[PDB]
């Protein structure tokens, strides 16, 4: 719907932030991928919070 | 469950 759509991931697991730089997420949460350049991706959750989550708990979500 | 990758974000 936009020329540059937002990219999303779905978490496979519950993950609890170990510090305030990481982002706690739940299994099946949908997360905006803000930065996937490293092993820890910066993502944003539905509440607008952002932080880092491990790449390996995330599955890419297909564009509509 | 998967082991976490090494941290590669910056902290403080």
């Amino acid at each position: 719907s936009n020329a540059q759509p937002k990219k999303y991931a779905k978490s496979k697991y519950d993950f609890v932030a170990r510090n305030n730089s990481e982002l706690s997420v739940l299994k099946d949460d949908i997360l905006e991928i803000l930065d996937d350049r490293k092993q820890w991706w910066k993502v944003r959750n539905a509440s607008g919070d952002s932080g880092f989550v491990p790449n390996n708990i995330l599955d890419i979500v297909r564009p509509p | 469950p998967p082991e976490l990758p090494s941290v590669d974000y910056n902290s403080l």
